[PDB]
RNA sequence: GUACUUC
């Protein structure tokens, strides 16, 4: 906080005060809303016979329980589905082409529906790699498709390049928070901790979520969107819980005299000699660094 | 800027690099001074002061 | 299941080779055995169209142990004690004899 | 009941023992030191020096005369020079030679220092003739009671006579008078690939991912270049070597197929080949095999692979004219790549180079957990000594490569007659400077070696230690230092620091400085032994091949189903893991009982189990040199074993025999106190004190006014310290007996007054009663 | 032999190269020329799986 | 520092009752709450994945060592100040620790009752890639005793596996002692200039 | 008064003197190490004038 | 009791007036030169830190 | 110091005229603070002190 | 002619290998050096590996092995090898003979003492 | 070194009383307690003195630079 | 310059 003039951080923590309606009960139902959820959780077993006869492969995705995968994150066949169209499909050509330019540096199922036929004809018409595309659409147990290429890209690796791809895919992004908790209240104090820093995607969550008590951890962020004092009372609350939680003592005069000088021209300070720059006296550049 | 010399048991500084000691000679005289008139012993506990 | 050993020999004929996992084994030309005489080194040769058999026996270590070979049929049901050298070949071709002046 | 002796200890006073000196565990201390320095001279082969000179090699040079196309094709005659043999027999100086001795040459106050000689087997055109001619090359210092100094068999008694300690512990240096002791440092384990992560790998290479392996391989002359090998994530591997200031990152089959008639599947035989079932290992070939059928076809056997390495190696060795590059590829190779083990060794060198690959397969695919840079699993130490021929071996060749350009300095300018004078090889020999004791003696007097080659170690600096005799602690303990590396002291993260349970035994864990050194330096142990001699093996394969193990050329398996069995460097092959586990303790067996010839007692045999991502699967032999080993009570057949750092990981131990129980237990130590060092274990009631206060007492335990010894009259040392009313200590350990401690007495007792009557102590301080200073209080000068 | 994803040939010991990178029904060994392939050689086929344990997910830690 | 033969007694009672609670801690987070000793493979395959990482380690370090403190908490709140021969006031270094002078309860506790657990920052005594915490027992180890946590005191001795680990201990606050002051001049030097 | 290292305000201060003809160590007061964080197991001490 | 190495009289510092240096004209490192002591980073802020100004002129 | 780890410089040599005495006559030459105790935890000194006391006698 | 030492072969003893179409097959097996190769009477097998001997020294144990390794077979003396098969062929049955000394065990009464 | 006389605790001589000791372990047989009893040495103060003595100036004297071997 | 030590 003091020094590397504060930026993205290991840890962007940010505290939500709750409603006296809402319960503990219906809380879960906001973390699995908010949590992202990359797309190898919902992955259980990947086996791929890589033919050749004209390069083949032929993807099998073996999936968890229906009831299983989609009450524990809240996600469906409808999200799934378009996610994968739109998202898994379409890396799935960036990283296969990007390797092959640094290259020359139980039966499944049958009988398709015409639902998916022309659902299958949709990827064609923006995908030019994949010839084949099932779902399993009454259990969702598994995710089969084949693909086709040419002799110019004979040999390369299948596990590792699709791997990527399932940790880059998302389900749904909420800017800048990847998970949030639910930490037991203290004090009688109800809140909810996400991991991240969001305010604008949160401030359209007041039916459950009290606006003027919302606090973050990040200085740039309640700057940019709240304001210079905004920041400044907001970083008093972060080193003063970082010396409250080892029980010493100090005043908040001193951490009021680092707060205003830390963003006394504008927007913050950083004390080093990347935020010494901006000064009047010479000698304060030259003697420090 | 200087060779890309043998290994020389570190290079010579001529103005620059001699006005940072420690990256900051700076630091030896201007923001701290040789002390004249001072002591120093170690020491040793007394009541009845 | 105890059984009995009828012949036991000190010269040999017989012997088996390491050198891959299934071999197309024309078996139409002649191939040399070398022997010596410590004790157990033999070595071996041969020639084809376009092979050349180049083998040894266990230059370092083969004074240690030893391998023996035997044949049982419905009625026998015993093994005749037989020496037999573990060859360990090493295929070669011939594109050799270049070099810069 | 521990009884101290008056009479006895005043009559070893009175007159030493005209037999073998007592207490000889103060002498075994010192055995490390000893041993090293003798170990190049005792010994098949003349020692390590004359075997290290053996593999030095012929250089040659040529000269501008015509022979009389093809005439003018010969450049002319060649000289040949190279060394065959090189020897130090006894420092002496005379105006008949007389003899000097250490002690008066400590108030001579030059450096005690032998004499050096080599002979040159000089010839001409490949041999035609040999012009013998033996010199020296200046006076190289040599250490006390070792193969060279005068007091190696010297009576106890006539040690008095000749002014030195009448338990003189030697091994030592002697520069300039002051006494100087190279100090030890820790290294890789040699011949063992170890599996480990470390992202520096990602810094200096594109593409290349966290993973890496490397093997120490390690000439019979103690040298030693690494063998890095990593993993790229475009399918492919990359070794490395390294010369002066040169690193070339060589593929897999250039450095594998060059060495002997390896081209066919048997590369990817040697790889997983149990089962072709999963295909992490076909497309992991496939792509390394079609990336050698790619960028070059023309390129199939084993000559023109190494016709390509001369080529690309002519000018880096200097190999050069003459020597073709059927002559300069084999020479990159038998020199830098898996030296270990040695000519003629291309015959399981591909198999164990290979096998490091195969395991390099099986760190990557997830199933082999990685070692530690800082563990005592692979960690070995230097003797300082060995340093020392290390740093002979590379510093013989220095005056060879200047007689090499100044006879082609001559040719330069001309008027060079026909070197078959022996006037004229003269001529040009006494122009060049050939003197390696000022050189010797400037790597000792400074602490950093010039190395020209460039040795296998980071650092290159702090090497030697001074002795500045203020007592016999300090003394016993610089003696059995154990030195991480200054280079990790610019390393920042403290994960060497902190202490690993594996040292339990072997170095103590309490024994330790304060502040910046702390959890770097740690010395040995109490009773714990270094071998400094190779044991003559010469049938262990022979024994172990008979017990079942299948022949290595004979199994063409991998993979953790067999148990591999790796002796030091070569590998005997891989067998049924099950028979890994009759012979982990049946080889046990033969090792505690003496019937059997073919095994030597301290041959440390380390089992690993196959399961729950353990590491790579086996049996490790060792028993080489700059190991470290510690006597354990074996209970079947009870006798002392003994055993070395790989043992204790795996296999368990009980500290007393109260812990022991039913078939999980078989080895047992048959004295708990061995654990700690000769300091830690000297302070009384060890168990009762608090661990910040035992490790803030080693630095007083060695850092006390106590008596140097009885040499005072006879010595040069800058500043000395002594004290003169130095008691023993009533409440000792018997180890303070053991080791005649009694000779050194380092403090006195007083009257303790648990009080605070005083009032000028506060709880840090101490009071002195004036009577007792009146009456020489720890009196001291 | 043929196995996997790899055919070698084996009257010189050696792997010849890809049967569709030069000019097919025809494939000949760098050391020495050989009558290759027999055109009866396979539809390739090979089965990789994921090692399982680049998934870290939280229903997967209830499955222990 | 000694205590009554009526004191001693309580001491071992409780530390009796403590044997079985090391396996109970490993039996709560393996899945398998009960009756059975380390001999099923069930429970075999399931602690030797929990030492492959850092954090399946702290969640068995929390329970064990928060469990085992409240063993090793009642004694010291039975023992001192009941069991002890010399009480408050008479008695010198427990009045002398109590009253602030000098220590703490927590100082008296390793003397008179008992030392403690041997913990690491945030964690306890490591274990190697064989799976055995220290060769002094049988591998796959379940128990505090020999898992760090010690049983003698600095009174009556104490057994050489928990020194060791009382001496691992020891080190790892000296070694954040050299890095302690170390890291704190930096952060005076760099504010002190901007804020003269 | 001077100790190093030296970290708060309190840690350089001015004190009075009183000289003693009988010894060759400094001298210290029993609350007054509290403030300097130091102890008498060897600790140096500079003295300024 | 083990007698220790440690200052008996040897640190013992003390400067009135001592030779100075001549690239900078100020004390010289090393008490055995007759050194004096210095003030570094930690001190040279802790005298203004009183308030006291000519102090550190 | 001894070998247990417990440091300190003297304070100030107490004569014997001021030196407490024991029942036996003699006195006991240093005076340790029982104070630095409960924290230096050095109780090896005080079973130590008994085993030399028997030793003594 | 390579190498230069003792001599080529010129004896070669008959093998009686009918190939059958109830099996006649070959016998392989491993044994060290220090072995009784001659005076050898009777061997006893078995099964997967559970067995024993009982000669001099009296420290065998017999293994089998399932899981290349062609043997030649010289049906008579002018190319001195011929190749075996019936349809190469490969060998079912590898075995081992291991010396696994007896362990000396169960004595955990003079070493517990209070 | 050499027998510490004035006894630092009591102040007893203590240089006198090492021969005779000696003598009493040579010629007596008599073991350390009653030797130093019967020697006059009732407080441990002082038997502390001739008990724990190391007689190291007899090693000191072993080199004489004033006369041949 | 390299090494060593003091809280
Ligand atoms: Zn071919
Ligand atoms: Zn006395």
């Amino acid at each position: 906080i003091v020094m590397t003039a504060s930026a993205a951080i290991k840890t962007p923590q940010m505290t939500l005060p709750i409603w006296n309606d809402v319960s503990d009960e219906q809380a879960d139902t906001f973390c699995k809303s908010i949590s992202k959820v990359l797309l190898s959780e919902v992955i259980d077993k990947v086996i791929v016979t890589e033919t050749t006869g004209a390069r083949s492969y032929v993807i099998h995705m073996r999936f968890f329980d229906n009831n299983e995968y989609s009450e524990e994150y809240d996600v469906s066949k409808e999200e799934l589905q378009n996610v994968i169209s739109n998202q898994f499909i379409h890396l799935l050509e960036a990283a296969i082409v990007k390797e092959i330019k640094k290259q020359k540096r139980v039966e499944a199922n049958n009988n398709m529906n015409k639902v998916q036929r022309d659902r299958q004809s949709a990827i064609i018409s923006h995908h030019r790699f994949i010839t084949k595309y099932n779902f399993d659409d009454e259990s969702g147990k598994w995710c089969e498709f084949k693909l086709e290429l040419a002799a110019d890209t004979e040999k390369l690796l299948m596990v590792n390049i699709v791997e990527e791809i399932c940790r880059k895919s998302i389900i749904r992004q909420i800017p800048h928070i990847d998970r949030c908790v639910h930490p037991e209240p203290e004090n009688g104090k109800r809140v909810l901790v996400t991991e991240g820093v969001n305010f604008q995607a949160m401030w359209d969550q007041e039916a459950f979520i009290d606006v003027d008590g919302i606090t973050s951890n990040d200085v740039a962020a309640v700057l940019k969107t709240y304001g210079v004092e905004a920041a400044r009372n907001t970083i008093v609350n972060e080193i003063n819980n970082v010396f409250s939680r080892y029980a010493i003592s100090v005043s908040f005069r001193h951490l009021d005299l680092i707060a205003d000088m830390m963003t006394r021209q504008g927007t913050y300070l950083a004390f080093n000699r990347q935020g010494m720059e901006t000064s009047t006296s010479s000698f304060m550049k030259m003697s420090y660094e | 800027k200087a060779q890309g010399r043998t290994s020389g048991k570190v290079p010579i500084p001529g103005v620059k690099q001699a006005l940072e000691k420690k990256e900051g000679l700076f630091r030896k005289h201007m923001m701290g001074k040789r002390v004249n008139y001072a002591a120093r012993s170690v020491i040793s506990p007394d009541p009845n002061i | 299941s105890e059984i009995e050993i009828e012949s036991v020999q000190d010269q040999p004929s017989v012997a088996v080779g390491s050198f891959f996992k299934g071999f197309r084994a024309p078996s139409d030309t002649t191939f040399d055995l070398y022997k010596k005489k410590e004790k157990d080194e033999f070595v071996l040769h041969g020639e084809n169209e376009r092979l050349e058999y180049e083998g040894y026996t266990d230059s370092s270590s083969q004074a240690s142990n030893q391998y023996v070979v035997g044949l049982f049929n419905p009625e026998k049901k015993s093994i005749q004690l037989y020496k037999a050298p573990v060859l360990v070949s090493k295929v070669v071709s011939k594109s050799s004899k270049n070099l810069r002046g | 009941t521990a009884d101290f002796r008056t009479l006895e200890r005043e009559s070893r006073f009175i007159n030493p023992p005209k037999d073998k000196s007592a207490f000889p565990l103060l002498q075994e201390a010192v055995q490390p030191h000893i041993g090293s320095f003798n170990a190049l001279t005792e010994g098949p082969d003349g020692g390590l020096l004359n075997l290290g000179v053996k593999d030095i090699g012929e250089k040659v040079i040529f000269d501008g005369k015509p022979l009389n196309i093809s005439n003018s094709g010969y450049l002319g005659n060649k000289l040949s020079v190279s060394v065959e043999q090189v020897s130090i027999a006894k420092p002496m100086s005379n105006d008949v030679e007389r003899k000097v001795y250490p002690s008066e040459s400590r108030q001579r106050l030059t450096s005690y220092r032998g004499k050096l000689l080599l002979k040159l087997k000089w010839s001409v055109n490949n041999g035609e003739e040999n012009l013998f001619e033996v010199r020296d090359c200046g006076g190289l210092p040599v250490m006390l009671q070792s193969n060279r100094c005068h007091l190696n068999k010297m009576s106890p008694y006539e040690l008095v006579q000749h002014k030195e300690e009448s338990d003189e512990i030697g091994g030592y240096f002697i520069v300039n008078g002051i006494e100087k002791l190279i100090r030890m440092l820790i290294v890789q384990r040699r011949n063992h690939p170890m599996a480990i992560i470390r992202p520096s790998f990602a810094n200096r290479g594109a593409s290349y991912s966290h993973y890496g392996i490397q093997i120490r391989s390690v000439r019979p002359d103690q040298t030693s270049q690494t063998n890095v090998l990593h993993y790229l994530n475009d399918g492919q591997v990359t070794f490395r070597f390294s010369w002066r200031k040169n690193e070339y990152l060589v593929p897999v089959v250039m450095i594998l197929k060059a060495l002997c008639h390896t081209s066919d599947r048997e590369i990817f035989d040697g790889i997983i080949g149990n089962d072709v079932k999963d295909s992490f290992l076909t497309d992991r070939l496939e792509l390394l095999l079609r990336g050698f059928k790619k960028r070059y076809p023309h390129l199939q056997n084993r000559t023109q692979v190494l016709q390509y390495l001369g080529d690309k190696f002519r000018v880096v060795f200097q190999a050069s004219p003459d020597q073709s590059d059927l002559e300069v590829g084999q020479e990159v190779l038998d020199r830098i790549v898996l030296v270990h083990l040695g000519k003629d060794g291309s015959q399981d060198k591909f198999r164990m180079l290979l096998f490091m690959i195969r395991k390099l397969y099986s760190l990557v695919a997830g199933e082999c957990s990685p070692d530690n840079p800082d563990a005592t699993q692979h960690q070995e130490v230097l003797l300082g000594g060995f340093l020392y021929g290390m740093i002979l071996k590379e510093k013989i060749d220095e005056y060879l490569q200047n007689i090499i350009a100044q006879v082609r300095m001559d040719i330069n300018r001309g008027m060079a007659i026909n070197f078959k004078d022996k006037r004229y090889m003269s001529r040009v020999l006494m122009r060049v400077n050939e003197n390696i004791g000022s050189k010797m003696q400037y790597f000792l007097s400074t602490g950093n070696l010039v190395s020209q080659s460039g040795l296998d170690l980071q650092q290159v600096s702090g090497y030697t230690v001074v002795a500045e005799k203020i007592n016999f602690y300090r003394f016993i303990s610089h003696f059995r230092m154990v030195h991480r590396g200054s280079f990790f002291a610019q390393l920042k993260t403290t994960t060497v620091r902190k202490l690993l349970p594996e040292s339990w035994g072997f170095l103590c864990p309490v024994h330790t400085p304060d502040g910046s050194p702390c959890g770097l330096l740690n010395h040995f142990a109490h009773k714990c032994r270094i071998s400094t001699q190779q044991s003559d093996v010469s049938r262990i394969p022979s024994i172990l091949y008979s017990l079942g193990v299948a022949p290595a050329s004979h199994t063409f398996a991998a993979g953790p189903s067999l148990c591999c069995v790796q002796i030091d460097g070569k590998i005997i092959g891989w067998v049924s893991h099950e028979q890994g586990k009759i012979i982990a303790d049946t080889l046990r067996y033969w090792k505690v009982e003496g019937k059997t010839p073919g095994l030597p007692i301290d041959l440390e045999i380390g089992y690993v189990p196959p399961s729950t991502r353990g590491q790579y699967p086996g049996l490790y032999l060792f028993g080489g040199h700059s190991r470290m080993l510690r006597p354990v009570r074996y209970l079947p057949l009870d006798k002392e074993d003994i055993v070395g750092p790989f043992e204790q990981v795996y296999m368990n131990i009980a500290v007393t025999p109260q812990e022991i129980q039913n078939n999980v237990h078989t080895h047992v130590e048959f004295t708990p106190t061995n654990i700690l060092s000769i300091l830690a274990n000297l302070t009384p009631f060890s168990d009762f004190n608090q661990s910040p206060r035992n490790m803030y007492q080693c630095q007083m335990g060695k850092q006390t006014m106590g008596t140097p010894g009885v040499a005072l009259c006879h010595r040069s040392d800058n500043k000395l310290y002594r004290l003169q009313t130095g008691q023993t200590p009533i409440v000792k350990a018997n180890l303070y007996d053991d080791y005649g401690m009694d000779n050194f007495p380092n403090g006195f007792n007083a009257v303790v007054a648990v009080i605070s009557y005083t009032g000028y102590d506060m709880d840090d301080a101490m009071i002195i009663n004036k009577s007792a200073d009146e009456r020489g209080f720890g009196y001291g000068t | 032999s043929v196995v996997g994803s790899l055919i070698f040939c084996l009257d010189c010991g050696d792997l010849l190269e890809n049967p569709n990178a030069v000019l097919g029904s025809n494939v000949e060994c760098s050391q020495c020329k050989a009558i290759y392939p027999k055109s009866q050689f396979s539809n390739l086929k090979v089965v990789t799986t994921t090692a399982d344990d680049a998934f870290p997910s939280s229903l997967r830690a209830k499955k222990s | 520092l000694r205590l009554t033969a009526e004191g001693n007694k309580w001491r071992t009672d409780i530390l009796k009752t403590s044997v079985d609670t090391g396996r109970e801690a490993a039996a709560e987070v393996t899945n398998l709450d009960k009756d059975t000793p380390a001999d099923d493979p069930e429970l075999l395959k399931r602690l030797q994945e929990i030492l492959r990482d850092n954090n399946k380690s702290g969640i068995l370090d929390a329970v064990t060592s928060s469990k085992v403190n409240a063993i090793t908490s009642q004694v010291v709140s039975k023992c001192v100040p009941d069991g002890t021969m010399k009480k408050f006031p008479c008695n010198s270094m427990q009045a002398m620790a109590l009253s602030g002078a000098k220590g703490s309860n927590v100082n008296v506790s390793q003397i008179m009752c008992l030392l403690g657990q041997q913990a690491l920052e945030g964690r306890r005594v490591p274990v190697m890639v064989s799976g055995k915490t220290l060769p002094s027992f049988k591998p796959y180890e379940t128990d505090a005793m020999a898992g760090g946590y010690v049983k003698g005191r600095f009174y009556s001795g104490i057994k050489p596996q928990e020194y060791y680990f009382h001496c691992m201990a020891g080190r790892e606050g000296l070694i954040d002692t050299a890095v302690k002051t170390s890291r704190s001049g930096y952060l005076q030097r760099c504010l002190t200039k901007q804020l003269e | 008064m001077n100790r190093q290292p030296t970290l708060h305000k309190a840690s350089m201060m001015g004190h009075k003197v009183r000289v003693l003809p009988n010894e060759k160590t400094l001298r210290l007061h029993y609350a007054n190490t509290g403030a300097y964080n130091a102890d008498f197991d060897g600790d140096e001490m500079n003295m300024h004038f | 009791y083990q007698r220790l190495r440690h200052m008996v009289n040897d640190k013992f510092q003390v400067r009135s007036t001592g030779p100075v240096n001549s690239l900078t004209m100020q004390p010289v490192k090393g008490r055995k030169r007759h050194g004096g002591i210095r003030v570094g980073e930690m001190e040279r802020d802790a005298l203004i830190g009183h308030g006291t100004s000519f102090l550190l002129q | 110091s001894s070998r247990h780890g417990q440091k300190g410089v003297c304070s100030r040599k107490w004569p014997t005229i001021d030196m407490p005495f024991s029942e036996t006559g003699i006195q006991p030459d240093i005076i340790i603070n029982p104070h630095a105790f409960p924290s230096r935890m050095t109780i090896g000194m005080f079973v130590e002190s008994l085993a030399g006391k028997a030793g003594a006698l | 002619s390579i190498p230069d030492g003792f001599k080529k072969c010129k004896h070669l003893k008959n093998f009686p290998l009918n190939g059958d179409n109830k099996q006649q097959q070959v016998w392989l097996i491993k044994f060290p050096s220090n072995v009784d190769i001659s005076k050898l009477k009777s061997l006893p097998v078995d099964f997967e590996s559970s067995t024993t001997m009982t000669i001099d020294k009296h420290d065998y144990k017999i293994m089998d092995d399932t899981d290349n390794m062609t043997l030649l077979v010289p049906s008579e003396s002018k190319e001195s090898l011929k190749i075996a098969s019936t349809a190469p062929l490969q060998f079912d049955k590898v075995f081992s003979v291991s010396e696994t000394a007896k362990i000396p065990a169960i004595d955990y009464s003079k070493v517990r003492v209070p | 070194m050499i027998v510490p006389v004035r006894c630092f605790s009591c102040g007893k001589v203590v240089g006198d009383k090492w021969e005779s000791y000696l003598n009493l372990l040579q010629e007596d047989e008599l073991d350390e307690g009653t030797a130093l009893s019967r020697l006059g040495l009732k407080r441990y103060c002082c038997r502390r003195m001739i008990l724990t003595h190391v007689d190291l100036i007899e090693k000191f004297l072993r080199y004489n630079p004033l006369e041949k071997r």
